[PDB]
């Protein structure tokens, strides 16, 4: 719940709408997008999905550089980690 | 054999053993004709780069693991080898089969992206 | 050399009728050839 | 309730209440027709489609017939046939011999249906000779040549019900009854082209396809309009270099077999103000250039001025597909920027509705939900003009249902009847708190779309908050398992494809920083404050338009029709062109050039294909790989955190919601160029309904003709 | 490598200016699929160049549905070569051998099964179809208790 | 040839009859409104390289347009000669009128 | 090198390199082409489609 | 490539192209391939829009009026053309222009007219 370092351009969550995969990754960003967009206002957090789609999420950081991490079988509690170890330096 | 000078009655392979065999036996063929193949169409290349050419055509097909697909391979090389040997191609056939002898060259492929885009799709 | 067309072949084929022109045709079997049919009752 | 019934011994089984010539359809067989559409209100006129029905003396029209629970239909009988062969004996009585100088040939269901079910002679043989009629104008765009006319009604029926514009009709009676406007005047519709396609005879052609092609020489490309936000899907009929027409194919989701006129007639802007070689301005003058030398010019320029952070400034234009944007936004990155601008008031700034949830920016209740609306209140946008296709939609709902329409924002002439509400922010907040607000609560199926020239006002931030806070507080109404009732309308072909990229400019630190480069991708409707004078402006696109003209280098791209590209519509329905003809000149595919720039900036893009391009816009959003689909949004209701939460405090000015399409017919570079759009826009000025009036033929003053169109 | 590029496959004497660079040249070794594209004669053209499967839409000028039935392969036009204009006589040369040719197939399993074994690229349109609506020529002269809000002309 | 009326305007309407039947592809046609807004060509073109001379054109053409002349001794220096434009073409219906006219006296009720 | 080539005058020539059906955009002129070395130059610009 | 008046004129009774995308005959015959030639012994047939114009106006009283060219069977598809607009009614197919007697005095007292009318 706080702001990213001055890295981050933006982040991008893919998942699907069914239950193909689980539901962490729909419940984590129920939760943590009000608050991640709210204490940084300027960094563009994309939420796209689609039917079939692994969840993944990608983190720009300066001049094109990306990183992402497959939150496939993964728990709320590791996406929210996962999303923690991108965002923080 | 019987109808005319290399003609070889078309036969399916029994086995794996047996296609490569025939393969083995084709490429022989093709590699002790080179010579020939030279003086024959007075090609302007020395029998190493033709001998090189006979390599690649077998190595285009190395990969292949089915055995109908081996025979359709094996009747096409009787019948380039036939063709040749006979003089019933002409220089012109042959010559065509070198890559080099046309007048764009060779690598009449763009080396990469920004080559083939600076000219035009190549 | 590659092929090159000073005029390249016009297909006219999008031309065909849009409407089926011929139809389903007629059965000519013979009886000797189709399978009885049960009577009635 | 599907009834079950026989025709020609085999049963088919369909709703009751349909007509038997569409139980005939879906049992596969085959009925001649003239008179019946399935999108027209059936006549029962031509008689073409006469069946045998058991029980029934006289042969009945199937167009008309309702399918009952029993009945057994023969339509292959010899009834069947002598009740064909003698229609097609009275259609073609009086039909003139002009199949030779007719442009229906070739595509004329007269001719394909005599050829079936007619005989192969005539015997109209009389001294007396045939009818013939005299020539009507009704307007630029169609020529009209009516002894063709066999008076099936489909254009009266479609340009009364469908079209909303009642100028069409029939005068006289007998063999003597004619087709027009009584009185010689412009047809108002900007759907009026439909009219050529629905006529079987070639009795209303196009005026600017008169005499150019025969339909068997024709390629038929199947391709998607980017002329608007719709995606109509189109067939593109072209003559190896020369793109001729443009008509519409089926999609009962997008368009409905119907295109408007700017989609139809602007194709012939494709090939006279193109840009199809490199240019390198000089001395205050344009000069050619090689490829190799423009690039490196760039690449010159670039290094020269030392561009920071955001100081690379990227606008997109209205016709840019995906893989330029997506191509664009990965070369920007590496040089630092997060400059992406879109053409449009306010597109340099951040968007009132964010892109971080798809339905902040989307159709959210597909254009197919139309089809059951309820309620519908329209802010700030004329339909009829942004969304024509769209606007016949809503028209038809109207007719065949209690739907009831209000509108906030500039007074449109509808084609539906509305209730205008106001044209300001504050009208918006009485509406919602008012009468209508009631309307919308009380609703099945409700819709609230916003224009996208609301997203141009200056109040924008305090509409998207109004509109959504309302969508929370009416939920279970509004966002519900089968329905969302929150629309955005785009406008431009690019604009949703540019949001599902985050090709959008994120924070206003970003948007202070004054740009010392500036490209232009295919952007010509830019604000001129936007593009600081003193900074290298680069135009890559296909036509010379105001963009090109200040720009410092020209780079020739490729239009839709010479392109694979990749749209997304307003409901986010992602489609893909098809390239028709081959790239002119020198030009090159858009996302090639961008990605040969980074070579020469040295920061070359990973892709060489367009398939990696098009895997990494998978990475970007996994939708864009799902072609003619609409990926629902999951996470609906967190469309508050950018449309509530970060638009709660704004300042309000109070301004009028504004016209974003002054003029129907110049919206684009294409249809700026199209010489059709010319005339056009000419005739509603001048009021003028000849047919000749700035084109080819003699008039009265013009005895002697003129070989110019357009002019 | 994912979609990259073989600037060096090996060219045959058909390769021209004009020919793409392929990604993906059938060996003989796929999985399932019989490699009639190794052994036709065609080009390597043809690997490299992607077709359009579909079902043809009816025209909007004629109400026959006869060309609809069937599933059409047919080329993409390539961005050079298609067509230019001869200086001579005006004509329209090409330097695609594809431009004029189509295959038509009788269900969309059967087109992708020959492309798969030739070794085409391949796209899938799948057709756009009509959404049924029952049609009542009653529905000409419902009762208005209102507002007439249309005025019908038959 | 390409034929006139008796008052001189064009037979020819771009119906594109003779184009389509062509079993060589031998014609090449590009048509619009004239000034006076009369449906006409631009460009009918006849490759004689192409041409197997079977009167196919001649039997599909509706207003006798487009005829095969008596003419044989027309052999040519160059092959370019014998790509023959509409201008060659309503040249040789000037000079072969009536021959053609003739001809088409003798063979109509047959045809 | 390139669909384009831009001559001393500064004429573009907007070129499609091909065959013999292909468009060279170059006019030339080739004084003496009728001895040994002419046929190779004519050739090789003819071929190219030019003029 | 051309000086002489055969090189320039579209057509010996006619100056200008007459259709929009008629090359003109200045433009077309230029380039190298015209240059050791005689320009007067190219085919270049009269301007079939120049013809047709200067054939008079056939009055009638009918509305309708049949036209087949002329020769009967060597002639074009009967058509019957509608003179009930005040204007010269032209054939589509030869070109031939007709009008009633009705509107006689409007077409005399029109300034120019497409047709002689005399
Ligand atoms: N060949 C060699 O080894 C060398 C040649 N050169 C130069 O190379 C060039 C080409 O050599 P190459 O092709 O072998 O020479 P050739 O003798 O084979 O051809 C010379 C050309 O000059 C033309 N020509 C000669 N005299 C006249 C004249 N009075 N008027 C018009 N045309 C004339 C000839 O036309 P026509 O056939 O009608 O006579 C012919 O086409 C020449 O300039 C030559 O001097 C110089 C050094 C070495
Ligand atoms: S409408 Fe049909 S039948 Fe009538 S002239 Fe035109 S093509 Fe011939
Ligand atoms: S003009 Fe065409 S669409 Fe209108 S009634 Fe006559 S035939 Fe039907
Ligand atoms: S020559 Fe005859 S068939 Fe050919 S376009 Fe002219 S009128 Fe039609
Ligand atoms: S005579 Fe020549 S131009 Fe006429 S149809 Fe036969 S091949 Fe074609
Ligand atoms: S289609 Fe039924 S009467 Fe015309
Ligand atoms: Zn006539």
């Amino acid at each position: 719940r706080y702001a990213f370092a001055k890295g981050v351009k933006e982040l991008r969550f893919l998942f699907c709408q069914t239950s193909q995969h689980s539901a962490e990754a729909r419940s984590f960003l129920n939760r943590a997008y009000p608050i991640m967009k709210k204490h940084n206002p300027t960094i563009p957090i994309l939420l796209r999905e689609a039917q079939g789609t692994i969840p993944r999420v990608y983190a720009r950081y300066e001049f094109g550089r990306e990183k992402m991490e497959s939150l496939e079988g993964l728990t709320d509690k590791q996406i929210e980690e996962t999303v923690a170890k991108l965002v923080k330096t | 054999v019987q109808p005319t000078k290399f003609a070889v009655t078309v036969r399916q392979s029994r086995n794996w053993a047996d296609a490569k065999q025939r393969v083995i036996a084709a490429y022989r063929a093709w590699i002790r004709a080179a010579p020939e193949i030279q003086t024959m169409y007075s090609i302007p290349f020395p029998v190493s780069h033709i001998r090189t050419r006979i390599r690649q055509e077998f190595e285009r097909h190395r990969y292949v693991n089915k055995l109908n697909v081996v025979d359709v391979l094996l009747q096409q090389s009787n019948a380039d080898f036939q063709e040749t040997m006979n003089f019933w191609r002409q220089q012109s056939h042959v010559m065509a089969f070198f890559k080099e002898e046309h007048f764009r060259g060779e690598k009449r492929l763009p080396s990469n992206f920004i080559t083939g885009f600076l000219e035009g799709r190549n | 050399e590659p092929l090159e067309l000073t005029q390249a072949f016009r297909n006219f084929e999008g031309g065909s009728s849009a409407w089926d022109q011929v139809g389903p045709g007629i059965d000519r079997t013979p009886d000797t050839f189709k399978l009885p049919t049960p009577k009635p009752e | 309730a599907e009834v079950e019934l026989t025709i020609d011994g085999k049963k088919v089984s369909i709703e009751a209440g349909s007509a038997l010539i569409q139980a005939c359809e879906k049992a596969g067989v085959v009925v001649p027709r003239y008179c019946y559409h399935e999108k027209l209100a059936i006549a029962g006129n031509c008689r073409m489609c006469l069946v045998e029905v058991e029980r029934s003396p006289k042969p009945v029209a199937s167009c008309a017939w309702p399918v009952q629970a029993g009945m057994v239909v023969k339509t292959n009988s010899p009834l069947t046939h002598k009740a064909r062969e003698g229609v097609m004996e009275f259609l073609l009585a009086n039909h003139p011999l002009d199949c030779p100088i007719c442009d229906q040939g070739g595509e004329c269901d007269l001719q394909d249906q005599s050829m079936r079910y007619g005989a192969d002679r005539g015997r109209f043989h009389e001294i007396g000779g045939k009818r013939a009629v005299e020539d009507k104008n009704i307007g630029p765009l169609i020529k009209t040549s009516m002894n063709r006319c066999i008076h099936c009604t489909r254009c009266v029926r479609f340009m009364n019900d469908i079209a909303g514009a009642p100028e069409l009709g029939s005068t006289g009676r007998g063999n003597d009854l004619q087709i027009g406007t009584y009185l010689e005047k412009n047809l108002d519709s900007e759907l009026s082209g439909n009219v050529i396609d629905l006529c079987p005879v070639g009795a209303l052609t196009s005026k600017p396809y008169a005499f150019r092609a025969r339909p068997w020489e024709l390629k038929r490309t199947e391709s998607i309009d980017v002329l608007d936000g719709l995606g109509s899907n189109i067939r593109v009929d072209s003559r190896g270099l020369e793109v001729m027409r443009i008509l519409p194919r089926l999609n009962d989701d997008v368009n409905e077999e119907w295109i408007n006129d700017k989609t139809r007639f602007a194709c012939d802007g494709l090939k006279t103000q193109r840009l199809t070689m490199p240019l390198v301005r000089r001395d205050g003058k344009f000069e050619p250039a090689t490829w190799e030398q423009a690039l490196t010019e760039i690449a010159h320029a670039y290094q020269t001025l030392a561009p920071k952070e955001n100081e690379f400034k990227v606008i997109a234009g209205q016709l840019v597909e995906v893989e330029s944007l997506v191509a664009m936004k990965d070369l920007a990155n590496r040089l630092g920027s997060e400059n992406l601008a879109l053409d449009f008031p306010g597109g340099s700034q951040p968007l009132a509705h964010g892109v971080d949830i798809r339905s902040n920016y989307l159709f959210n209740s597909k254009i197919w939900g139309i089809e059951e609306a309820d309620a519908i209140l329209l802010v700030g946008t004329n339909p009829r003009h942004e969304a024509a296709v769209l606007n016949a939609r809503i028209r038809k709902q109207w007719l065949r249902s209690d739907l009831e329409i209000a509108a906030v924002g500039q007074p449109w002439e509808s084609t539906f009847d509305y209730e205008h509400l106001g044209t300001d922010l504050a009208a918006l907040k009485n509406a919602l708190s008012g009468p209508f607000g009631e309307k919308l609560k009380k609703a099945k199926r409700p819709m609230i779309i916003v224009g996208s020239g609301v997203t141009e006002h200056p109040d924008a931030k305090a509409f998207y908050e109004t509109v959504w806070s309302f969508v929370e507080k009416n939920a279970s109404n509004f966002l519900t398992e089968e329905w969302c009732g929150y629309n955005v309308l785009q406008r431009a072909a690019s604009r949703a494809g540019a949001f599902e990229v985050g090709f959008v400019v994120p924070s206003p630190e970003v948007a202070a920083t004054k740009p010392k480069f500036v490209w232009l991708l295919g952007a010509d409707e830019f604000d001129p404050a936007d593009v600081p004078k003193d900074a290298f402006i680069v135009y890559q696109g296909h036509h010379g338009d105001r963009g090109a003209e200040i720009a410092d280098i020209v780079l020739p791209g490729a239009a839709y029709t010479e392109k694979a590209g990749t749209y997304v519509n307003t409901e986010g329905r992602v489609q893909m062109t098809r390239a028709a003809t081959g790239l002119p000149g020198a030009a090159r595919t858009d996302w090639k050039i961008i990605r040969a720039v980074s070579e020469f900036l040295g920061v070359p893009l990973p892709y060489d294909d367009v398939a990696q391009l098009r895997d990494r816009m998978a990475e970007i959003s996994p939708a864009l790989a799902a072609y003619d689909v609409v990926e629902p949004v999951a996470l609906r209701h967190l469309s508050k955190v950018q449309l509530v939460d970060q638009n709660k405090g704004a300042k309000v000015t109070g301004e009028p919601l504004k016209k974003v399409v002054e003029n129907f017919y110049f919206t684009d570079v294409i249809s700026r160029s199209s010489p059709t759009m010319a005339r056009c826009s000419a005739a509603k000025e001048t009021g003028d309904p000849r047919t000749n009036f700035m084109a080819p033929g003699m008039e009265e003053d013009r005895p002697m003709g003129q070989i110019a169109y357009g002019a | 490598p994912r979609n990259a590029p073989d600037y060096n496959v090996p060219i045959d004497i058909a390769t021209s200016t004009f020919t793409p660079v392929p990604k993906n040249v059938q060996d003989g070794s796929e999985e399932n699929v019989v490699p009639a594209g190794l052994i036709s004669g065609a080009p390597m053209e043809l690997q490299a160049r992607t077709v359009r499967i579909y079902k043809p839409a009816k025209p909007a000028t004629q109400s026959g549905e006869k060309n609809t039935q069937l599933w059409r392969m047919d080329w993409d036009v390539l961005g050079k070569g298609h067509r230019w204009e001869n200086p001579l006589m005006g004509w329209q040369s090409s330097a695609d051998f594809m431009q004029g040719t189509h295959l038509t197939f009788k269900t969309k399993e059967d087109a992708i099964a020959f492309a798969e074994k030739q070794g085409y690229e391949y796209f899938v349109q799948e057709p756009n179809e009509r959404h049924f609506r029952p049609k009542a020529y009653a529905n000409n002269f419902l009762y208005s208790p209102g507002k007439l809000k249309h005025i019908r002309t038959k | 040839a390409l034929r006139r009326y008796p008052s001189g305007e064009e037979r020819c309407i771009a119906c594109k009859l003779c184009e389509a039947v062509c079993p060589a592809q031998a014609i090449t046609i590009e048509a619009e409104e004239r000034a006076d807004g009369s449906r006409r060509t631009t460009r009918y073109d006849i490759d004689m390289t192409k041409c197997i001379y079977c009167g196919f054109c001649q039997e599909s053409c509706p207003v006798d347009a487009i005829v095969e002349s008596p003419n044989a001794e027309y052999a040519t220096e160059t092959r370019e000669e014998l790509l023959y434009n509409k201008e060659k073409l309503l040249a040789n219906g000037d000079k072969w009128e009536p021959e053609l006219a003739a001809a088409i006296r003798a063979d109509a009720p047959y045809r | 090198i390139s669909d384009i080539h831009i001559t001393r005058t500064g004429k573009p020539l907007i070129r499609i390199q091909g065959g013999r059906s292909s468009l060279g955009e170059h006019t030339a002129t080739v004084f003496g082409a009728t001895g040994q070395l002419g046929r190779y130059i004519v050739n090789r610009l003819a071929r190219q489609g030019c003029t | 490539t051309g000086r002489p008046a055969s090189a320039v004129m579209q057509a010996p009774n006619r100056a200008e192209v007459w259709s929009r995308s008629q090359r003109p005959r200045s433009e077309a015959m230029a380039g190298p391939r015209f240059e050791q030639t005689d320009f007067d012994a190219q085919p270049r047939p009269w301007a079939a829009i120049e013809l047709i114009h200067k054939q008079p106006v056939r009055w009638t009283h009918d509305r309708i009026v049949a036209c087949d060219g002329g020769g009967g069977p060597h002639g074009h598809p009967k058509i019957y053309i509608n003179t009930d607009k005040p204007e010269i009614a032209t054939c589509n197919y030869c070109g031939l222009p007709f009008a009633n007697e009705h509107h006689r005095k409007y077409l005399e007292s029109l300034p120019q007219t497409s047709y002689p009318l005399n």
